[PDB]
């Protein structure tokens, strides 16, 4: 579907803004997640606030087929195949006693099969407990304490949250006994020791070039039953910064990564990692043109409430990803591909091409 | 005092008990919230 691609493209553009402001830090992010919550926010907005979101996303949620295709994607990710591997939640919270526009909720429910949550921000500590507990119980206990003390206050009226957890189960797990500490070369020219997994398998391993003619390699690691894949991406030369690859690695490119005509055996060496990133979406969204939604008087959320002024006080995504030997609680020469320098990873939903997760690993 | 066909309407200050997704946090759920919504 067109909307799956547009939603991934938008989310990747957001990831790029986040990566740009990240320095030498690890980042994990969800392009799918931010697209989904911003698509829902479109319903709440009007005027230039709506226009800015629709222009940046490249579609209107109200258009024919747009909402059904997003619902379909959501349903799919909740299928029986997902062994508590992905736990996501999108929620919009508005001031509980704020009068909402007649018919807004059933209309929101028709399109998304959820509602806008209604929490009393004037009771500050309680609202923060509520939002936090909501997030925790809807990510199978994985994202707790999203909001620390003082994250919201008495004047907070509207808050967007997107929280995701991922730990995939490999189609072929890495044997535990093959795991040991190896040197990893950081982009600042320093070297650290990190646990790295290793397996011999037939993976897709393709070489491409950037416009500036830098070589990069894409390794595909399928999860069980081929529904999801992790892609690992890195410049071939150590001197080439990861950013030369991030700035060009679009939704279009990723969705086009495909099988090798003949897959070949190789020994793969990959660092284990466990990353947690909290992203404040404000600056990334403003850089993509969505400035009005944050501005106290300029913001137009008249489709949600035409009673009192509204604007987004906070827009958060928090992602936790786990990459290990099996993705379970269990306990387990050809060409060598060794990932011992910073890399990008992409988790792709294969039937749709949807970019679920995206990140840079600067130091495992 | 019932949630029948109300699970989708959000908070309603005029109604005697609520049916919104957070009503349990406000100890205000109609007794049939669970079975309806």
């Amino acid at each position: 579907s067109y909307v799956a691609h547009l939603a991934s493209d938008f989310g990747v553009r957001v990831f790029q803004q986040v990566a740009q402001a990240s320095k030498d830090r690890n980042v994990v992010f969800s392009p799918y997640g931010v697209a989904s919550v911003l698509a829902m926010l479109q319903l709440t907005t009007g005027g230039e606030t709506q226009q800015q979101i629709q222009a940046a996303m490249g579609f209107k949620i109200d258009d024919k087929g747009m909402a059904p295709a997003l619902r379909h994607l959501y349903k799919e990710l909740m299928g029986p195949w997902n062994k508590d591997e992905i736990s996501t939640t999108d929620a919009i919270f508005v001031q509980r006693d704020l009068k909402l526009v007649q018919g807004f909720m059933p209309h929101f429910f028709r399109l998304f099969r959820s509602t806008v949550k209604q929490v009393d921000f004037s009771e500050v500590e309680r609202a923060r407990f509520i939002i936090n507990d909501w997030v925790k119980t809807h990510t199978k206990g994985m994202i707790s304490h999203l909001l620390g003390t003082g994250a919201v206050d008495q004047l907070t009226r509207l808050v967007l949250v997107n929280a995701l957890y991922f730990n995939g189960q490999w189609k072929t797990p890495f044997p535990d006994s093959s795991t040991h500490r190896r040197l990893f070369h950081k982009s600042d020219g320093s070297t650290v020791s990190v646990p790295m997994m290793a397996q011999t398998n037939k993976f897709n391993y393709t070489e491409f070039t950037t416009p500036d003619g830098h070589y990069y390699d894409i390794l595909e690691l399928p999860y069980h039953g081929d529904t999801l894949s992790m892609f690992i991406a890195a410049p071939y030369e150590k001197e080439v910064p990861l950013s030369a690859l991030t700035n060009i690695l679009s939704a279009q490119l990723i969705s086009h990564w495909k099988g090798n005509m003949t897959r070949l055996p190789r020994l793969l060496v990959l660092p284990k990692f466990s990353l947690e990133t909290e992203v404040d979406l404000r600056k990334p969204l403003e850089n993509l043109g969505m400035t009005d939604m944050f501005r106290q008087f300029q913001a137009d959320f008249t489709s949600l409430s035409d009673q009192e002024p509204l604007h987004v006080a906070l827009a958060l995504q928090k992602v936790k990803i786990e990459v290990n030997e099996s993705g379970t609680v269990a306990s387990s020469a050809p060409e060598e591909i060794i990932i011992d320098r910073p890399f990008l990873f992409v988790v792709r939903h294969n039937p749709t091409g949807t970019v679920l997760f995206m990140g840079q690993v600067m130091e495992p | 005092e019932s949630c029948k066909g109300r699970c989708t309407e959000g908070f309603n200050v005029d109604k005697k008990c609520q049916c919104d997704e957070l009503c349990s946090y406000y100890q205000s759920c109609c007794t049939d919230y669970t079975a309806e919504c």
